[PDB]
RNA sequence: GCGACCCCAGGUCAGGCGGGAUUACCCGCUGAGUUUAAGCAUAUCAAUAAGCGGAGGAAAAGAAACUUACAAGGAUUCCCCUAGUAACGGCGAGCGAACCGGGAACAGCCCAGCCUUAGAAUCGGGCGGCUCCGUCGUCCGAAUUGUAGUCUGGAGAAGCGUCCUCAGCGGCGGACCGGGCCCAAGUCCCCUGGAAGGGGGCGCCGGAGAGGGUGAGAGCCCCGUCGUGCCCGGACCCUGUCGCACCACGAGGCGCUGUCUACGAGUCGGGUUGUUUGGGAAUGCAGCCCAAAUCGGGCGGUGAAUUCCGUCCAAGGCUAAAU
RNA sequence: CCCGUCUUGAAACACGGACCAAGGAGUCUGACAUGUGUGCGAGUCAACGGGCGAGUAAACCCGUAAGGCGUAAGGAAGCUGAUUGGUGGGAUCCCCCUGAGGGGUGCACCGCCGACCGACCUUGAUCUUCUGAGAAGGGUUCGAGUGUGAGCAUACCUGUCG
RNA sequence: GUGAAAGCGUGGCCUAACGAUCCUUUAGACCUUCGGAAUUCGAAGCUAGAGGUGUCAGAAAAGUUACCACAGGGAUAACU
């Protein structure tokens, strides 16, 4: 038979986060990269680095 | 229907489905179209890629008409004032419209100011190699014969800066709210004025 | 069709502007022919005549029922101005056909 | 998301939070805005008053571009001139600025709020109101129409 | 009776053209109801499905009888916006465009009519030759009830002088599209196992750690993958360069000139009927009736008369791109 | 006493169900609304498109008088267009005093009453181009208004509708 | 209006005696619009009434079926 509700094309995929936020996160994540706590903490062996 | 809400209005009542347009090739689109100007331009080359010289138009309608943008070509009055025939300017990379008017001397010499700016910095190759006819440049094919990418003669806004003046005692007099008032009465009491003056004569 | 007062309202309202008349264009004697097609046009109708409305018009001019003259014609052609020139043409054709 | 979505909570209820008196059928009240004059009356009358019936001129072909007006009150002028110019008004008391709100999408001058004390400006615009040019008038300033 | 022309007939006469198929998109016609309105007939579903035709890689549209009322825009198409707006609607349910503005693309043109009359200057066919998508010669036809030139309203004809512009092919290369060929590094030692492509050890390639195959998780066993190099072909378009040729008679451009200055009819428009449209004293289309004009005609979203103003030039035709 | 179900009432002489496996039902989308999270804020939004770029359907950049919504409302329309708060409670803080105390402070919110803009009505010294301007002065009228902005984008639940 | 006056009178001594949208029609305002600019007709608006919906919060509406159909109802008849 037919499934329920069929799968459309034209279902909502994309999204549009507002540019200011996306610039929020991108320095957000650069700065949480000078920081070698969270570094470790994502699995990064950053043990042998120098600075 | 139920509760407080805008009163629904939506246009779905027909086969709606079968007319969906999905824009999942607009990336696509933009390398399609990248790739037929990057083509365009080898074609054209050393002409500029920015296509023909458009004129300078103001915008339609009282909400417009205070900007300014490109028209469709330079009208047969135009190119007359500038002293470039008609059958020769679609030859050198300037649009002609023979359909567009000229209703004020301010439009005319806009425009006629931008032909002579550009055929100022038009190089014309000769038809054939070595003889050199009129309107062809010399020693000018190598030295900046370049292709130009994007506008050359932008049209732009030029806003002026505030000016400070000195407020006379005949500014200061000026009943700005008054003359509107009596502007607008006498638009909207031309007819009926008119209408008696014209059968006073009759009666005299 | 004075110039722009300046002003946003009032009789001749609008942006101050050096008006100039527009330039002379092929298109402004549109609905003028040459004499030879006048001249052909007076010959043919020599040749063929008037068409019985036609004939009704310049009838009632005749006996000075110009009001109903322009009634038929309206009625036949459809419009009071095209109604109004066509009882013109007969009365020019009537009026010199009287003096000969 | 389904995940947050209610029905997921009520697997298992038998009739999905709809009742099983009522139940969840088709259309029981018909589709739309059916009978808003017959059983949906009260619910038209208390929420939209004004509904139903007709009002006022039609107007065939009407254009927005006619009736284009922007207004910019007083309390708002000052902030259209730049903090550089406004720099220079406050050191020459003898000239005013002149501020063309044409030239930042404004047509009418209307006369909310005050000007700033002791600063005289001169106003360019196609329409004011009365109270707008009074106050304009009454800080030292003029107004000046265009077009 | 013999001839010319006209109309028509026959021909297995010489040489050509047409039918049918396909369905995604495209063009024309025809055309419902389920349904919604909590019933139902206008309406809605829908100018849709089904039905009948016709095309192409696109089709259709297209160089204003336009938008507009502004300091004005300027063929068509398409996107965003205009806007769920003006409007339409048992003014109920619902329905619903357009201009401006911002962008994609961009391209303009050909006829009909007065104008060779010291020359039908035009075209087809048969036959022959050549440098063969054509061209030349010759013959027989078409055509004066008009072929070719000139002209298309942006103009133009004619006269005058400024003395500005205009005449081909070939060789090579690039660009473009398609294909073919070679080319990195372990299968080293131990253990388990039917099999190592697994684990441990020791190495290597990497502009190649995409992917697949091979007896289990394989960059280095195999095909490939990355990046060069080499070779072959198709398009004849675009473009660079070289060689040869290079008659301005004529035509065009520019300037002036008294004068001339031709433009589409049972069509426009009107009445009426039906249908359709957001189009409302009537948006388009169609039938029937009436039936134009040339200092004129169409449009200017309320019918009508009167005075102005703005605007364009229908009733013939072709045309790439954005979709 | 047999589960499921409609029911005022089911163990029912109400209906479905012999048994097992697997499949099997509030979803997607448009509009709007409240709430909440986030960004910015009298602004906000990179949305058509362009510039590019992980050799690239992503990410990044671009709004120059673009546009949407907001920034001003009332009126059928012609049109006109906010003179910029008083008071009773009240959070917090400060001082005195150590009381169910007394002063100063008075945000948010609520009640009450003016003023301002507009429709309607009313009013008119003094001027004017004769129909407009407006000194003063209004109203048991009406408004989805004003009296120092709160919006825009985005995510998701729930609800109405197609 | 009435009464000398206080006062009374916004229909009937009090408790019933009546009617939306759209459309039409009338009354009123030296009123607004017909959107290129005017004039006069015509048309369209603003304010208050009238023409009616008695199923009276207001669709425009005759039968038959023993030839019958479907969704249901033990919310409801014809047995125990
Ligand atoms: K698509
Ligand atoms: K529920
Ligand atoms: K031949
Ligand atoms: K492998
Ligand atoms: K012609
Ligand atoms: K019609
Ligand atoms: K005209
Ligand atoms: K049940
Ligand atoms: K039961
Ligand atoms: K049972
Ligand atoms: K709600
Ligand atoms: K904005
Ligand atoms: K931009
Ligand atoms: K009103
Ligand atoms: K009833
Ligand atoms: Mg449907
Ligand atoms: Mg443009
Ligand atoms: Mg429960
Ligand atoms: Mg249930
Ligand atoms: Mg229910
Ligand atoms: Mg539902
Ligand atoms: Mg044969
Ligand atoms: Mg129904
Ligand atoms: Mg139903
Ligand atoms: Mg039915
Ligand atoms: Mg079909
Ligand atoms: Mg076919
Ligand atoms: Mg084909
Ligand atoms: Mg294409
Ligand atoms: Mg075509
Ligand atoms: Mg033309
Ligand atoms: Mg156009
Ligand atoms: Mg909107
Ligand atoms: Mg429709
Ligand atoms: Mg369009
Ligand atoms: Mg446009
Ligand atoms: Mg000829
Ligand atoms: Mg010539
Ligand atoms: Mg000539
Ligand atoms: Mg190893
Ligand atoms: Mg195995
Ligand atoms: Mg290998
Ligand atoms: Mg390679
Ligand atoms: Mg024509
Ligand atoms: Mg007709
Ligand atoms: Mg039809
Ligand atoms: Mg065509
Ligand atoms: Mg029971
Ligand atoms: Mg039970
Ligand atoms: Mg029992
Ligand atoms: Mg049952
Ligand atoms: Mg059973
Ligand atoms: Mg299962
Ligand atoms: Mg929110
Ligand atoms: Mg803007
Ligand atoms: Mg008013
Ligand atoms: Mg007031
Ligand atoms: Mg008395
Ligand atoms: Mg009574
Ligand atoms: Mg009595
Ligand atoms: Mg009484
Ligand atoms: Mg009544
Ligand atoms: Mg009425
Ligand atoms: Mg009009
Ligand atoms: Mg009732
Ligand atoms: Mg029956
Ligand atoms: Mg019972």
């Amino acid at each position: 038979g037919r499934m329920f509700a069929p799968t459309q094309t034209w279902r909502r995929w994309h999204r549009k986060i507002p540019v200011n936020q996306k610039r929020y996160a991108v320095a957000s994540a650069i700065a949480a990269s000078s920081v070698p706590s969270l570094v470790l903490a994502r699995g990064h062996r950053i043990e042998s680095v120098p600075e | 229907m139920k509760h407080n809400n805008v009163i629904p209005n939506g246009h779905f009542k027909k086969h709606w489905q079968n007319y969906v347009r999905t824009w999942f090739n607009q990336p696509a689109r933009k390398t399609r179209r990248r790739a037929a100007r990057q083509k365009k331009a080898a074609t054209i080359f050393p002409r500029p890629t920015a296509g023909s010289l458009r004129p300078i138009v103001h915008g339609q309608t009282l909400k417009y008409n205070m900007k300014v943008r490109a028209g469709r070509g330079f009208s047969l009055e135009e190119l007359k004032a500038a002293g470039i025939p008609k059958k020769l300017a679609p030859t050198i990379g300037i649009a002609v419209d023979h359909r567009r008017r000229n209703r004020s001397l301010e439009g005319l010499q806009t425009n006629v100011q931008r032909l002579k700016t550009y055929k100022a910095k038009l190089v014309i190759f000769p038809r054939r190699a070595k003889k050199v006819k009129a309107g062809d440049s010399s020693a000018e094919e190598l030295a900046n014969a370049t292709q130009v990418q994007g506008p050359y003669l932008p049209i732009v806004r030029d806003q002026p800066a505030i000016e400070l003046v000195k407020i006379t005692d005949e500014m200061k007099s000026f009943k700005a709210y008054g003359k509107l008032r009596i502007e607008r009465t006498n638009a909207r009491h031309f007819g009926a004025r008119l209408k008696r003056a014209a059968e006073a004569e009759k009666e005299e | 069709k004075q110039p722009n007062t300046g002003i946003s309202v009032g009789l001749n309202k609008g942006h101050v502007v050096t008006k100039k008349e527009l330039a002379p264009r092929p298109s402004d004697r549109k609905g003028k022919t040459s004499k030879r097609i006048h001249f052909v046009r007076s010959l043919i109708r020599e040749v063929a005549g008037f068409a019985p409305y036609e004939k009704r018009i310049t009838e009632l001019l005749k006996v000075g029922k110009d009001k109903r003259a322009l009634k038929v014609a309206k009625r036949k052609l459809g419009t009071h101005k095209r109604a109004k020139k066509k009882r013109e043409e007969m009365s020019s054709v009537l009026r010199k056909m009287r003096a000969t | 998301t389904t995940r947050f979505k209610k029905n997921r909570k009520k697997r298992g209820h038998v009739s999905a939070g709809h009742g099983r008196i009522g139940k969840h059928r088709k259309h029981p009240g018909g589709r739309g805005n059916a009978g808003g004059m017959h059983h949906h009356r009260i619910l038209f009358d208390k929420y939209h008053p004004g509904y139903f019936g007709k009002v006022g001129m039609r107007y065939f072909h009407k254009l927005r571009n006619k009736f284009y007006c922007p207004t910019v009150n007083i309390d708002t002028l000052w902030s259209l001139v730049p903090q550089e110019v406004k720099d220079k008004a406050a050191a020459n008391k003898g000239t005013a600025p002149l501020i063309d709100v044409t030239q930042f999408g404004y047509f009418k001058v209307l006369g909310k709020g005050v000007l700033p004390t002791g600063q005289p400006v001169v106003v360019k615009a196609k329409l004011i109101s009365k109270n707008a040019e009074k106050k304009i008038k009454e800080n030292g300033g003029a107004v000046v129409l265009t077009a």
